[PDB]
């Protein structure tokens, strides 16, 4: 269960 | 001489039930399960907080009505006048330290916390101010809200980003998984650069408020706060301390794989094939093919549910997996009859928008199968 | 060959949730969340239980149906068909041990359990049946069902008494602090005096399967069950272990003070001046005088609410003390649209009955003031 | 909180 690209938190 | 003053039920329940909803439930301190009373002039106002909240309403006196200031009972209070009859006038004043409700054949007798004991709202000034219709905003908000995260710790997550850029609002909201993000011009002047983080609790009240279809809303943003005011009411909340991380580096931008069909039918296909996917996960997979979308789930059970779809696509072939309430969530907003999918591979997100407009947009990450 | 069968969905949905709702939701033995499938003839059998229960509802098919019989999920079957588009037609068959179900461009596979894991209802012959229209059952169990007591416990009080006397048939209920009974008469012999105590889940559901307000239901009485039969369905029920308590030793007998009034005015004052009574006794104050009824509630928080409702009432002083979701229990079910009080002195239960009629009683107690 | 006159129960 891949996220967002957030950076950071993914 | 003392506070008393004269009112209509449904004129004292429209604003009462909205200041009684902002109030919690059994404080710890008795003051703040109270609602504060203030008559000045022919003008009542109401007055609610939670220490992050503070809803405010007024309601105009149309018979005569000595001043003064309490606090009581906002529950109690407003059960009371919920449970009186249509049209009768009410009877309110204060007797000792206990407020004094007539009304018909009935009387009721609450106590009361002196106004002093109602904390202030330490607010400086504004930032930036603008207006907008409550529409506009309504929908900013409405339209995104289901993308915020969902826990309480105070992080940029579990709010909705208010950005004023050009001459346009955007209102931003991200769980890591999924993003919603719109945007709409305004009377606010382009030199203005600015955001702030409404707390999920907040944002969804104001815009529970938002309800004059062709109303004006005149909003504030603060280093601390964002005054909302509607002249009915004004609704003041605290802010999210930290910055919101860059939402723009989050869009997919290589999608090649356009696909588009009809609201309606994908949402019932996907709950539909759900029924059948993983409880925990709850993911399904979708198969595009020319002019076909072929959805499928399977749980542990070795229970499967496929289903088909004819839609709108001619680009490769793609086999992808989402969690399906993402996919139901986006498709619950969404207005235009035909919902577009921009996909780019089974492992980068993908973007959905509206038919007609762009004005709205949603990024969902996928499932690794 | 195997079973397969063709149904439209609002042919199938409307017995399967009705049976689908007695299954309880997972059970530690997989077969009894499943419902039994059975057809035989042109005739399609759906069956559930809980092992206190047991529901069996039936449908024609109107296509050629091969025959069979197998278990299968009842939530999964059940959220899948009202899931389908309406007047779509359902495929249902068995293939290997799954069952397979096809409608439009949907298909779904579901794990099965076999027939025989299903368990049989172990019903001996009744000793006493009779025919009764579904609507004079419905109110006896409606009437009365209110009042039952709602622990789980093995014991009379958590169930209904259904009472064969004369030609009459007589619902009972209590929980201690009130009873409610009703009593109709049916084509039963009149040589005939047999009880049966129903527990409150089951006589619960039964009404709920009496809906067809023009039609009639077989009830058979047996020692340890209790079967209703309307042609769609075959309900069966065991009964409570033990003898009913002699109910009629607490009707009260020497009630001066009869109070006429209107029912909902009475339900709106009952639960007007409750707000401000205690939360966990919710004790009410009555006080009548000469064609007055002054209603009395107040907290520990000092907090009082008083209503005086007009009524009829040429008797004597009395003050009374009452639960006050006693008497709003009582009046939910009061039909007419005056309600008849008859008090004897203030720690002696009240005797409620409708305006016109008799068949309904209601008892309830006060509380010491 | 008195009950109504059960045997036993109260």
């Amino acid at each position: 269960v891949p996220t967002l690209p957030l950076v950071p938190x993914g | 001489g003392g506070m008393h003053f004269t009112i209509q039920r449904e004129a004292l329940l429209k604003p009462l039930q909205l200041v009684a909803g902002v109030v919690e439930r059994r404080q710890t301190l008795p003051v703040l399960s109270n609602v504060l009373l203030v008559v000045e002039g022919q003008q009542l106002s109401l007055t609610g907080t939670d220490l992050e909240v503070e809803l405010v309403g007024r309601v105009v006196l149309e018979d005569a009505a000595e001043p003064g200031e309490i606090t009581v009972p906002a529950r109690k209070l407003m059960d009371i006048c919920k449970s009186l009859p249509n049209d009768v006038l009410i009877d309110i004043r204060v007797e000792e330290q206990k407020l004094l409700v007539k009304a018909g054949r009935s009387r009721f007798t609450l106590s009361t916390l002196p106004a002093n004991d109602f904390p202030t709202v330490e607010e400086g000034p504004g930032s930036l101010n603008f207006s907008i219709a409550q529409s506009k905003l309504r929908r900013l908000i409405d339209r995104t809200s289901f993308a915020m995260a969902q826990q309480d710790v105070r992080y940029y997550l579990n709010g909705m980003l208010l950005e004023v850029n050009g001459g346009t609002l955007r209102s931003v909201a991200t769980d890591g998984h999924r993003l919603a993000m719109c945007s709409l011009d305004a009377q606010i002047p382009s030199q203005d650069r600015h955001q702030v983080i409404v707390p999920r609790k907040g944002i969804l009240e104001l815009a529970r408020l938002l309800t004059e279809q062709d109303g004006e809303v005149g909003i504030v943003l603060g280093q601390h706060h964002i005054r909302a005011t509607t002249g009915e009411f004004t609704f003041t909340s605290k802010l999210v301390d930290g910055k919101f991380p860059d939402y723009e580096r989050v869009l997919p931008r290589g999608g090649d794989k356009l696909v588009v069909g009809d609201r309606q039918q994908l949402r019932e296909a996907f709950s539909r094939t759900a029924i059948l996917s993983n409880e925990k996960y709850r993911g399904i997979r979708l198969q595009l093919s020319n002019g076909l979308l072929k959805i499928q789930a399977n749980n542990p059970e070795q229970e499967e549910a496929e289903e088909e779809v004819q839609v709108e696509y001619n680009g490769g072939n793609l086999e992808i997996g989402f969690n399906v309430s993402y996919l139901l969530d986006v498709l619950g907003v969404i207005g235009t009859e035909q919902v577009r999918f921009i996909l780019s591979d089974s492992n980068s997100s993908a973007l959905v928008h509206e038919a007609d407009n762009d004005d709205s947009a949603y990024v969902v990450m996928p499932m690794r199968l």
